């Protein structure tokens, strides 16, 4: 496999291993890669399966209801938490002896 | 297939194994996806070889 | 421009579906063409740059982004012409550019890529051209452009644990935090900024 | 490309193997004696000499 | 001095005969670096001022 | 000699141990505070053997926004900051942003070509360069007092430029379409002539010590090697790029030549080998033409040829004229070209001419106008080739100023080069690349 | 009294550390190259007895020469503290000293005493070869001088107390 | 030409160069001095406040270059470490004391250098 | 022997994943031969404008 | 005379916080953070010291606390003489005096100069300058006349001549402060690894001890200079619990992962070997002295509360202080990552 | 996988096996890996919020497995506790929720993980990067708090508290 792939195959050779191991550049990748529907990690499909293993299956009900809350709130106001001085709920720190 | 023992070619493509065998889905994960990882999906393999460390 | 010059209408021949947009100055050398290229068909022009037969000998030289929301024209603003490349500055978010070197030709090939989403999206090159990897690094922190399908998108000349783009116009030069030394902390911190006014 | 010219080092002296390099060197010690020669010649040197009362 | 040492020029001070420099009513005798000394620069309006 | 191919890589195959990394690689902080290191670079070095095998360079060690600085300034007041980006090719930094200065501007400083300057300093800040470069890859071998030799003529070259300028460093010197003729003397060209012919001596003190020498050899030769191919891919140019053979240099181009290089007769060198030991050599005869060049264009402004009486053939000498003294004249040929010129330079200021008061005060209150436009001006500095791209909006700031460095280029290639390589071997690659980081920064 | 001994062992302590005076291998800018141009024959810094020394453990100088970046202000803490005592720290250039041309940048911190103690200014952009000797000759002085500045007072005996 | 420690000249007379025309100020690109100027009782135009913050400045020369009257020179004093950090804070007290130290050969530089162009 | 075992698998490797095309780690040393390297003679390739 | 004090404390570094403050005793471990308090709100800090040696870091990192042009070192300090101590706190709206006897001295005449005549003389100058709005001086809790320690004996003499001569200042009791450069929690990790085998004690370490962060003590501090009802009172403060030394032991043995071992000394041959040879840092006879003492928050005057600062618990607060000192025994295979 | 994430980069359990004689294992996910990351390509482009939000849940998710490995190492856990932590990047991650363009959540989801991976390598430093850790409004664990503003101001409106505290110096 080396001899096909074109590797030094002598030791006056073995000193430009370099040049046929990694200074060679990858293929670039074709641009039908980048148009996939969906890239999420392969995994076998559950289906026929017994629930339990159906319950390591990509939980497709979570996307469902992403998508409605997503439908139903397409703009929602910026979230500003308060800044103001309070006491601490956690007063382990200034309340504990040992 | 030349050079690939009992590795058999379909219709849509060349698998990467002998027929009855199983598909390995972190194979097929390297292929298709090769150096690129969205998030460090934690598969049944991973979890069991965090509980083995 | 005493030489022997010829357009770049390769690009424009092989993708038949884009319209050609060129310039040639003697600001810049005798040698060297822009040309206006869309984004969505920057990464198919790239990959026939780099294995065309005439430009297959093609080094990426720089690239680069500017501003141009905020560009306007100082002086002489009435001798501005509808061929000026300037005209594509005004109400358009951002401007990338790319500049090659091609050595069977002898020549310099510039592509200027218009932004005009919000998010600048774009699909990077530095699978095509190695050293487009640290030059589209740097451009995407320094401008805030969203490069897609790059090698490393990991911040190249900036601070650690700071999100900001600096170059953009609407940035302050003196920054917006300053590092000191804390006692209390006993090691350095980062607080609000406070600069001098000359 | 048909006909390559090569520099090769095979003297301590690298721009002896440089027929250019010599020349340089010579024409460089002829500079220096002509000055010197010329400067001799005529026996002195005039010079620009501060003047306080420049400042008047 | 300190310009004929530097080679700057070729003229040196000459004390009570003909001067290549100029010598001003204004003129201050010259001072080493008074830095780590209590003569030293003082801003105006600094804390030790 | 048998096969070692199954000694000398190792692969790894999916969920396998014996193909995978068995041990736990050392992680290392290459830089800053490293002496091979130039002191702003953080490189993780993943060792494993000590061979190195991955890199993570950080680089923002010495990053100042001169780019935003720039803009945020009006043209003149930024350029500085291109002396400062190399620290030993300031007087190219500032050749290039001139360049492109007058570019926009659509005039050319026909002083500074007439004059000579913005050739012979290039070519001494080159031999800077080339010196302090060469020293630090001694240095990072092994070899000591390299160093010291080549900083004394460094010191004799930061003198040329004190002399000229003011500045032993940062010179601050070439600005657009002005040149400062005063301070070009006809002693300081004679004493550069001297510096010349002492040059040869320091080339040889260290080419006997390094070039010969089998431990230099087997050092550097074979180490670092790459093809045409790495070289266009990476964007390597300039001694990188010749050391392929490329054969690219961009002084002696039809259409890319920026001074009088085109009108000199000198010769670029190339090597067949892309190795260190091939760059090395490069850089001493790239020194040692400089001196060549510098040569040809001193003797562009020199009057050799004297009057002859008719009576007894001999040459008549003027004895109460300053040509007497010297044979290099520097305002010989603006004198003789640009008369007009030369004589309302020389004759009008701005203590006795209202325009030229009124020019100053604008040129130094704003800056100079420049016409709106975009214009990319390179040089072959002593790094690479070195370019602005500058895009102006007609006022008196650049609207920007993006810097092509080819440090950057130079960098980027280095865990290509040396990946397979040892620590020993990476401390020759830093050196041999031939970076500072102030221009990648 | 301890002063009998102690005050010609102080004079001892204090021409010794002069005397050999290492500063750290450790350049950021443009400066790096004036302290290089220090080290070497022109204006050997030997003479003066100063060697560098690349580990800070070795040294007893911190030449802060060159710009500092928030980017790098831990790291150079991190040095300071790691260098053994007693040590003086001496900046230099504009850069180091105050900011210098950086001192209206995002990335610079305005100036090393913000981040370090800064025992000496050398000023200069770059400071000249000469300018960097003459800081650390007048470095050294100060240096030895600081053992005994006249704190303690004579009593009647003229014995410090 | 050699560029060390900024400094402030007089005329002969003792009357100052410095003429509140802020273009050092404007040329400076470290934005290294600060001038304040009010009418003087007599009716000169005098700064108030000139300050150069010698740790913010890059010792280019811009500042003498552009002065119109030969006011701030750059002169050859180099020797200029200091051990606080506010002692770089020059101010005019500072920059008119190092002229009047340094004119001698401030002067005898400057004789030459406009000699020149003659 | 002991290296035989890091060779067991590199066939099945090369055969299935594409060397160019698949971003397969892997590590390796690089070898110089001694005697080339103290037998070369140093030269360069002289270029000029032609005549 | 008022005691307003009219500053702005939403500023950083380089705003004007509006107060020029003079610290005397800044040299010590507390006199760094006392500055830097006010320093890093923007305040002028004026630093008089006379300290050997002078390179020493303690003087160095004092520029630190407020920047170039707000910190000022005032060298060569005399401490006899009224026009040097006028100078410090001419242009001073607040005068902070932490000059306390050494731990290292035994010297009575010694400690009681330190601990009177310079807070004496600091207080008549505050009274002679009338734009000193605020004195806070700094005294030391459990200060009694029949104190067997000769510190604490003349530290209760100081107190009083500072309120005899400016009724207006603001009197401090800390307890034990602990801190990385502290002389608690430092000397005992110190001295465990001097020994490596014990801590030697000379009591039978029933002492209580009240600690409190020295964070928490400059946060009283600017709380003081707040509160202009503040002056003229003495305040005593502490953690919000009380330990003996047996169980401070316990608590840092605890928190450090290092097993205890006291080993024990007799009180009377220790105060002897340590009252008839020369003393330093980790060899004094203040700490044996101070070992059986008490130093605690006592009910007869103002309490941290009134200050309005919630000190933190001694286990929270100097934990981070022994992370590096930590014992090394069995652990995970990813804690070994480190 | 050849990623700094893949299962292969855990760090050996022994000089000679990876935890056991009879099985291959090996943590990653709580740590960092064996190698250092040469490279972290681009997050694959998002079409949809509802992607969008899976990655930032996935990134929480992997910040909140390494928090308390990251406070170990930075010696920050007696100023908040794991949770308190989480919480804080929570409320963080909350002020931040109401985007609505996929490519800049998974340009903001690029610069987390880089930062994330940073804090891990000690690339930088406690006190500068525990800012994102910090609470938004109470006092740090580690330090005793003041309550004289609140006793001052009790049930008084924020506009008066910021009135009495002033915005600008006064001695200017
Ligand atoms: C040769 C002629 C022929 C005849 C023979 C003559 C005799 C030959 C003797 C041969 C052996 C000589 C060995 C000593 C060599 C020189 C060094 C030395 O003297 O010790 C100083 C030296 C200083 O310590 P270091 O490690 O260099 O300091 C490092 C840093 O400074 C520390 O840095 P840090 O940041 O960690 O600082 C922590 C803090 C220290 O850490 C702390 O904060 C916690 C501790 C604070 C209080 C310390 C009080 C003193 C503790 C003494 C411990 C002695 C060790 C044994 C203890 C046993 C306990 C059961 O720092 C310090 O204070 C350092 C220690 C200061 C010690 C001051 C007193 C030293 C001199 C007197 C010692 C007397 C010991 C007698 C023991 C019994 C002998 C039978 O080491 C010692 O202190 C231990 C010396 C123990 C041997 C003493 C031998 C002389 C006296 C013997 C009895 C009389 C003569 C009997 C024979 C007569 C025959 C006729
Ligand atoms: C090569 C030179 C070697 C020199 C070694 C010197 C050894 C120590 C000599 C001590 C002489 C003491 C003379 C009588 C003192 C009279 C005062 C008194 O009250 O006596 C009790 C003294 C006083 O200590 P005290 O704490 O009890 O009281 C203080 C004094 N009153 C009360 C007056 C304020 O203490 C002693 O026990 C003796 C002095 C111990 C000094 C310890 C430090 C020595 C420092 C040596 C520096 C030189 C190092 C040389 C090596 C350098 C190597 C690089
Ligand atoms: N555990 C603690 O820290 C506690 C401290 N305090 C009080 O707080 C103050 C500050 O705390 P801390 O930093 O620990 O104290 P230190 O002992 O560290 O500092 C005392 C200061 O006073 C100076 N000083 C000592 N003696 C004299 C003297 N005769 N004449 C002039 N100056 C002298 C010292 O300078 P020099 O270096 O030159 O000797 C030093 O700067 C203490 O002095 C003490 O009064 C109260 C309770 C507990
Ligand atoms: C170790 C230190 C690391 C520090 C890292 C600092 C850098 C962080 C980088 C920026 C991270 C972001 O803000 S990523 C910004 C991500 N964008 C959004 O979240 C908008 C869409 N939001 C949603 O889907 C939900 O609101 C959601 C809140 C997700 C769940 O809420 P529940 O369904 O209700
Ligand atoms: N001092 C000089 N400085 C500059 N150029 C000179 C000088 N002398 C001669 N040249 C040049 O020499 C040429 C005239 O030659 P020649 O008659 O031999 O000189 P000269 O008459 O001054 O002795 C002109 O180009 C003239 O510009
Ligand atoms: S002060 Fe000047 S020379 Fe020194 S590092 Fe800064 S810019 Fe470079
Ligand atoms: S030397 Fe340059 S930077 Fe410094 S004050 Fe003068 S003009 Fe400004
Ligand atoms: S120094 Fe010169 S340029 Fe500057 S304000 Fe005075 S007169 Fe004008």
């Amino acid at each position: 496999k080396m001899r096909d792939l074109g590797f030094p195959m002598e030791g006056e050779e073995e000193e430009y291993i370099e040049q046929r191991v990694f200074m060679r550049e990858q293929l670039p990748p074709l641009e039908s890669e980048f148009w996939k529907k969906n890239y999420d990690p392969y995994e076998q499909d559950l289906f026929h399966f017994p629930d339990s293993f159906k319950a390591y299956q990509q939980q497709y009900k979570r996307y469902d209801e992403a998508k409605k809350y997503f439908e139903e709130n397409p703009n929602v106001e910026a979230t500003i938490i308060d800044r103001e001085f309070k006491e601490p709920t956690n007063k382990k720190p200034w309340t504990r002896k040992y | 297939v030349k050079g690939k023992g009992s590795i058999r070619k379909g219709i849509h493509g060349e698998g990467f194994g002998a027929p009855s065998h199983a598909h390995d889905a972190l194979i097929h994960q390297i292929k298709q996806s090769k150096d690129t990882m969205d998030y460090q999906n934690i598969t049944n393999e991973v979890a069991q070889n965090f509980a083995n460390h | 421009m005493q030489n022997k010059y010829m357009q770049p209408i390769q690009l424009f021949i092989v993708f038949e579906k884009l319209n050609s947009k060129m310039w040639i100055s003697k600001k810049l050398n005798s040698n060297h063409s822009i040309a206006l290229i869309p984004s969505n068909w920057f990464y198919s022009i790239n990959l026939f740059l780099k294995r065309e037969l005439l430009f297959s000998n093609i080094t990426l030289i720089e690239n680069s982004a500017i501003d141009t929301i905020s560009y306007n024209l100082e002086t002489n603003q009435n001798d501005l012409d509808k061929t000026n490349i300037e005209n594509y500055f005004f109400k358009n978010k951002m401007l990338v550019f790319y500049n090659y070197y091609n050595y069977f030709l002898k020549s310099k090939l510039t592509l200027f890529i218009i932004l005009n989403n919000l998010n600048k999206n774009i699909d990077s090159i530095d699978r095509i051209f190695a050293n487009a990897n640290w030059l589209e690094r740097e451009t995407s922190e320094m401008y805030g452009i969203n490069y897609k399908w790059k090698i490393d998108t990991r911040k190249l000349l900036l601070d650690y644990s700071k999100i900001e783009n600096p170059m953009l116009k609407e940035f302050q030069s003196e920054g917006t935090q300053d590092a000191f030394y804390n006692i209390f902390e006993n090691q350095v911190v980062v607080l609000k900024n406070e600069t001098v006014e000359l | 490309k048909y006909n390559p010219e090569l520099y090769i080092y095979k003297t301590y002296d690298m721009a002896a193997d440089d027929p250019v390099w010599r020349q340089v060197k010579l024409d460089l010690e002829w500079t220096f004696e002509n000055i010197a020669e010329r400067r001799e010649s005529l026996g002195y040197m005039p010079t620009f000499k501060g003047d306080p009362n420049f400042w008047q | 001095w300190h310009g004929w040492l530097s080679h700057q020029y070729d003229d040196f001070p000459t004390r009570t005969g003909n001067s290549a420099f100029v010598k001003h009513h204004y003129l201050k005798q010259h001072t080493a670096n008074l830095s780590n000394t209590p003569l030293n620069h003082v801003p105006q309006g600094a804390p030790q001022n | 000699m048998n096969r070692s191919i199954f000694q000398l890589w190792k692969p790894e195959s999916p969920r396998s141990n014996v193909n995978s990394k068995q041990i736990k690689t050392m992680n290392v902080n290459f830089g800053p505070q490293h002496p091979a290191a130039h002191g702003v670079l953080r490189l993780i070095l993943q060792l494993n053997g000590e061979i190195a095998e991955r890199f993570d360079p950080h680089i923002g060690l010495l990053h100042r926004g001169s780019e935003k600085l720039i803009e945020d300034r009006p043209y003149l007041q930024g350029m500085p900051y291109f002396d400062r980006f190399d620290y030993v090719s300031m007087m190219v930094q500032e050749h290039a942003y001139c360049l492109g200065i007058e570019s926009l501007l659509g005039t050319t400083n026909y002083s500074a070509t007439f004059t000579q300057i913005r050739t012979m300093y290039d070519e001494l800040t080159r031999i800077l360069n080339h010196l302090l470069a060469v020293a630090c890859h001694a240095l990072d071998v092994g070899s000591m007092s390299s160093v010291f030799w080549a900083f004394e003529e460094r010191e004799k070259l930061m003198e040329f430029y004190e002399r000229v300028c003011g500045a032993r460093m940062h010179a601050a010197f070439y600005r657009p379409n002005e040149v400062n003729l005063n301070a070009v003397s006809s002693f300081l060209m004679e004493d550069i002539l001297e510096f010349s012919r002492n040059f040869f001596t320091t080339l040889n003190e260290m080419h006997n010590v390094l070039t010969y020498n089998k431990i230099w050899k087997q050092r550097l030769i074979n180490i670092g090697t790459y093809s045409f191919q790495t070289c266009l891919d990476y964007g390597l140019t300039g001694v990188m790029a010749r050391s392929c053979g490329l054969k690219r240099d961009l002084r002696l181009s039809k259409t890319e030549t920026y001074a009088n290089y085109y009108y000199l007769n000198f010769r670029s060198y190339t090597g067949q080998h892309g190795d260190c030991y091939d760059r090395f050599l490069i850089r001493m005869n790239e020194m040692c033409e400089s001196l060549n060049i510098v040569n040809q264009s001193i003797n562009k402004i020199s009057k050799f040829n004297n009057i002859v009486s008719i009576n007894t053939k001999k040459n008549i000498l003027n004895k109460e004229n300053f040509n007497r003294q010297t044979t290099v004249l520097p305002h010989l040929v603006l004198s003789y070209l640009n008369k007009n010129d030369y004589n309302l330079k020389n004759t009008k200021n701005d203590y006795n001419s209202m325009e030229e008061l009124i020019t100053h005060f604008k040129y130094w209150s704003k800056g100079l106008k420049v016409e709106s436009g975009y214009t990319y001006q390179s040089v072959e500095s002593p790094k690479g080739e070195f370019g602005v791209s500058m895009l102006s909006d007609g006022s008196n700031k650049p609207y920007k100023c993006k810097v092509r460095s080819p440090a950057l280029h130079h960098l980027q290639v280095l865990p290509k080069i040396g990946k397979g390589h040892f620590l020993a071997d990476l401390v020759a690659l830093v050196g041999t690349v031939d970076i500072v980081f102030g221009e990648i920064d | 009294r301890v002063d009998y001994i102690v005050t010609p062992i102080n004079a001892v302590v204090s021409w010794a550390r002069q005397g050999s005076f290492w500063p750290l291998t450790f350049g950021l800018a443009c400066c790096a190259v004036e302290m290089m141009h220090a080290t070497v024959s022109r204006y050997d810094f030997d003479r003066f007895g100063v060697i560098f020394r690349a580990t800070p453990r070795q040294a007893d100088l911190i030449l802060v020469a060159g710009t500092l970046t928030n980017k790098m202000a831990p790291g150079l803490r991190r040095l300071y503290e790691q260098t053994l005592d007693p040590k003086w720290v001496l900046s230099m250039g504009s850069c180091a000293n105050g900011g210098g041309y950086y001192h209206y940048s995002y990335s610079v911190v305005r100036g090393c005493n913000r981040i370090i103690p800064v025992d000496i200014y050398v000023p200069g952009c770059p400071p000249t070869a000469e300018a960097l000797m003459f800081g650390v000759l007048q470095l050294q002085k100060s240096l030895y001088r600081q053992i005994n500045e006249g704190e303690k007072k004579y009593n009647k005996k003229d014995l410090t107390y | 030409l050699f560029r060390g420690e900024h400094a402030l000249r007089r005329y002969p007379t003792g009357e100052e160069r410095c003429i509140a025309c802020k273009l050092c100020q404007s040329a400076c690109p470290a934005r290294a001095i600060t001038i304040e100027t009010e009418p003087r009782p007599d009716g000169s135009r005098r700064t108030v406040r000139y300050d150069i913050d010698m740790t913010k400045c890059i010792y280019c020369g811009f500042c003498q270059e552009a002065c119109p009257v030969d006011a701030i020179v750059e002169g050859p004093n180099y020797e200029q470490t200091a051990y606080l950090h506010e002692d770089l804070f020059y101010d005019k007290y500072k920059l008119l004391e190092n002229g009047d130290k340094w004119e001698p050969q401030i002067a005898r530089n400057i004789e030459y250098l406009i000699n020149q162009p003659l | 022997s002991n290296k035989n075992y890091t060779i067991v698998k590199q066939s099945n490797l090369l055969t299935m994943f594409d060397f160019f095309k698949d971003f397969i780690n892997f590590s390796f040393i690089r070898k110089q031969d001694l005697n080339n390297q103290t037998n070369f003679n140093p030269s360069l390739r002289s270029i000029k404008k032609k005549y | 005379r008022s005691t307003q004090l009219k500053f702005y404390d939403g500023g950083n570094r380089q705003s004007i916080s509006g107060i020029r403050a003079t610290i005397f005793g800044a040299t010590g471990f507390m006199g760094p953070y006392i500055g830097a308090a006010l320093g890093y709100i923007g305040s002028d800090v004026i630093f008089p010291h006379n300290h050997v040696y002078a390179y020493d870091d303690y003087v160095k990192e004092l520029k630190l606390c407020a920047g170039s042009g707000q910190s000022y070192i005032m060298r060569h300090f005399n401490y006899d003489d009224d026009n040097m101590y006028d100078m410090a706190i001419k242009n001073s709206n607040v005068v902070i005096n932490l000059v306390g006897s050494r731990l290292q001295n035994k010297n009575f005449q010694k400690a009681a100069y330190a601990n009177i005549h310079v807070a004496k003389k600091i207080a008549e100058a505050c009274a002679r300058n009338p734009n000193v709005r605020r004195l806070i001086h700094f005294s030391a809790a459990g200060a009694d006349t029949k104190s067997p320690s000769p510190d604490l004996h003349t530290k209760f003499h100081g107190e009083e001549a500072v309120l005899n001569a400016f009724p207006n200042a603001t009197i401090f009791r800390p307890c034990t402060v602990y801190g990385m450069q502290d002389y608690f929690i430092r000397h005992w990790i110190k001295e465990r690894d001097w020994w490596y085998h014990f801590n030697i004690v000379t009591d039978d370490c029933t002492a209580k001890r009240q600690p409190i962060l020295i964070n928490d003590v400059a946060q009283c501090v600017l709380n003081a200079l707040k509160l202009q009802e503040s002056a003229g009172q003495i305040y005593e403060l502490g953690g919000p619990h009380v330990y003996s030394r047996l169980e401070v032991f316990e608590m840092l043995a605890n928190l450090s992962g290092r097993p205890p071992k006291l080993a024990h000394i007799p009180h009377d041959i220790a105060l002897k070997i340590t009252q008839n040879f020369y003393n330093w840092e980790f060899f004094n006879m203040e700490k044996v002295i101070k070992d059986k003492l008490d130093l605690i928050v006592t009910g007869k005057h103002k309490t941290i509360s009134d200050l309005y600062v919630q000190p933190v618990s001694f286990p929270q607060g100097a934990e981070q202080f022994i992370d590096d000192v930590r014992y090394r025994g069995v652990e995970t295979h990813d804690n070994l990552e480190k | 996988m050849n990623h700094y994430w893949g299962s292969s980069n855990t760090i050996p359990a022994s000089s000679t096996q990876n935890n056991n004689y009879f099985s291959g294992g090996g943590n990653n996910v709580t740590i960092r890996g064996n190698e250092i990351m040469e490279r972290l390509p681009s997050q694959t482009p998002s079409q949809n919020m509802v992607q969008a939000s899976m990655k930032t849940l996935r990134f929480y998710r992997k910040f909140c497995r390494l928090i308390p490995f990251i406070l170990r190492i930075h010696n920050i856990g007696t100023k908040f506790t794991a949770q308190q932590a989480m919480i804080n990047f929570g409320n963080y991650i909350r002020e931040r929720n109401h985007y609505r363009d996929p490519g800049l959540i998974d340009h903001r989801i690029q610069l987390g993980y880089e930062l994330l991976y940073e804090a891990e390598m000690h690339f930088s430093q406690h006190t500068i990067l525990m800012q994102y850790l910090s609470p938004y409004n109470t006092p740090l664990s580690d330090r005793g708090y003041s309550y004289l503003e609140k006793v001052k101001y009790g049930n008084k409106s924020k506009f008066l508290q910021g009135f009495y505290k002033g915005n600008k110096p006064t001695e200017f």
